[PDB]
């Protein structure tokens, strides 16, 4: 058995050149047929590459397939890229009783100029303090592309437990998701600090919230 | 013993087949024939085939006609007392087929045994 | 044209069974393989089963072999799926697909069934204050819930944001930009809308 790599997600312009590799673990990648498919959110997934390199009639001829030997992978690639092909693209390979995928690579086509998030904190409730529970909000918004990872820190400290975070939707032009933090209502008063870190392009904006 | 093709490179094994050919040893997208001919005038033999990959199409109970349409053996060589067995040894699948009786005509069909890229298709053929 | 209607799920229970059905049209049915894949929320395609043309072959990973069981029925030219003892990991969406055995890949895509197992229970939300001014939907089952600012009074401003599953259960907030004129001069509602429990909660947000 053999597992299939590919990079989480690549970011290209339209008009331009882009190429989507997927090595192979164990075994020579060419001795099994490859396939590419492409799946959009929220439908049904359609083959874009059959064999190695043959595409199915109904596919533009700007897709190609290709298999690299020197690195033992194989090659998408995409000339003129669309705005349409904006979706995950999957690396397929078959070995004699198992289907082996890939991990999944999401395409997003650079036409929006880059733009960074804006953190929007919300503390817990009054009637939740009254409850005896803790939920801190951190909205954030205005920011392309999705890309984005998040976090939370207690005085400094990455806190794990308790994250709950949604993934980002299209609202506005750009953008957008929310995250939510659990604590306790004595564990919250504790300590004084509480910062929502959002990593979006190499940028970590951060903001806090405190109990006083 | 079996009148059928050997494409399994495993050394031990409780089944015989008249002729082995390792599909593991030949180049990619070539192709292999193994022909079996039957000429008797009553027919008590076990005809099989022993793949260490995949069978197109479920091979035995439908055949591939000698891109052609799949057909099923029990209308084809015309004799409703066709027996069937199967077998797997690890990876290797081994499909064999007892015929019992003569036939009414001539008939010929084909089986494909697939690994990887390789490809090997044997043939056989029963004349009344 | 080829089509691959699949159907037969839903939300139940864990440890239930389940068995999905795929009926195949336009295409000779006894005489191409076929697969069912998985794809999880954020893990991506898996597949899971796979039949051959009349059932001489079988395909499982070794991760699902004896729960799962696919079948296959020519009289109704249908691909089934019995899912058996769901467990809270099976949560997917699930398609057939017909493939093609010569050249290794699947050729058809069917239209997709969404698969959930949870122990949850259809519960009333609970809505909170927060004080840009947000209402806080925490601890609510099944979808969809909607929160509106004063009755639907004012359309631009308003953002509601998706849900995340913190305990099993769904929680999502709204959100709304105000001038300084207007807050906290003015009255401020809201309308946190269930269908399922029939629920209707209306806050406000003093500080």
């Amino acid at each position: 058995q053999f597992v299939l790599s590919q990079p989480n997600s690549v970011s290209t312009n339209l008009g331009s050149t882009v190429k989507l590799s997927c090595k192979r673990s164990t075994g020579n990648i060419g001795s099994n047929y490859v396939s590419w498919y492409q799946h959009h959110e929220g439908r049904s997934p359609t083959t874009m590459i059959y064999r190695d390199d043959q595409r199915p009639d109904g596919v533009p001829d700007r897709f190609s397939g290709s298999i690299d030997r020197s690195s033992n992978s194989a090659l998408l690639t995409i000339d003129n890229v669309q705005t349409e092909d904006e979706a995950a693209y999957f690396c397929h390979s078959y070995s004699t009783g198992m289907y082996i995928f890939g991990g999944g690579t999401k395409l997003t086509v650079l036409g929006q100029p880059k733009s960074t998030p804006t953190l929007t904190m919300f503390p817990p409730s009054p009637e939740e303090l009254q409850e005896n529970k803790a939920t801190l909000v951190c909205l954030i918004s205005n920011f392309s592309p999705s890309g984005v990872t998040v976090a939370w820190k207690a005085n400094g400290t990455p806190i794990t437990q308790g994250v709950d975070t949604s993934n980002p939707t299209k609202e506005d032009n750009k953008y957008m998701a929310s995250s939510f933090l659990h604590l306790t209502s004595d564990q919250w008063r504790s300590h004084n600090s509480f910062t929502c870190q959002v990593t979006h392009e190499g940028n970590t904006v951060e903001k806090s919230l405190s109990p006083a | 013993v079996i009148h059928g093709c050997n494409f399994s490179s495993n050394v031990s094994s409780k089944h015989t087949f008249t002729d082995s050919l390792d599909i593991s040893l030949v180049d990619d997208s070539a192709h292999i024939s193994c022909n079996v001919h039957l000429s008797e005038p009553k027919y008590n033999h076990l005809v099989g085939l022993n793949c260490p990959g995949d069978i197109i199409p479920d091979c035995f109970f439908q055949v591939y006609q000698p891109p052609s349409n799949i057909v099923y053996l029990d209308s084809q060589i015309n004799i409703g007392d066709i027996e069937y067995y199967e077998d797997a040894e690890g990876d290797d699948k081994i499909k064999l087929f007892g015929i019992v009786g003569s036939i009414p005509k001539t008939t010929s069909f084909t089986c494909i045994c697939k690994k990887d890229k390789k490809s090997a298709y044997m043939t056989v053929t029963i004349d009344s | 044209e080829v089509q691959l209607v699949e159907s037969g799920g839903g939300l139940l229970q864990p440890g239930r069974s389940l068995k999905l059905s795929c009926v195949a049209s336009g295409f000779t049915f006894n005489n191409y393989w076929m697969s069912w894949i998985r794809q999880a929320p954020g893990k991506g395609l898996e597949w899971i089963a796979s039949i051959s043309n009349i059932g001489g072959t079988i395909y499982y990973p070794d991760s699902v072999k004896g729960r799962f069981t696919i079948s296959r029925d020519s009289a109704q030219n249908t691909l089934y799926l019995q899912m058996n003892s769901l467990r809270s990991e099976d949560t997917a969406t699930y398609y057939c697909t017909r493939d093609l055995r010569m050249s290794d890949y699947f050729d058809y895509w069917g239209q997709g069934v969404m698969v959930t197992v949870s122990s949850a229970e259809t519960t009333a939300p609970s809505v909170y204050p927060l004080a840009t001014l947000g209402c806080l939907v925490k601890g609510y089952f099944p979808e969809p819930v909607t929160v509106t600012w004063n009755s639907g009074a004012l359309s631009s401003g308003v953002h509601t944001f998706p849900a995340v599953l913190q305990s099993g259960l769904y929680t999502l907030t709204s959100s709304v930009t105000v001038p300084s004129s207007t807050w906290p001069s003015q009255t401020v509602t809201c309308n946190v809308a269930h269908p399922a429990s029939s629920t209707k909660v209306d806050k406000k947000i003093v500080p």
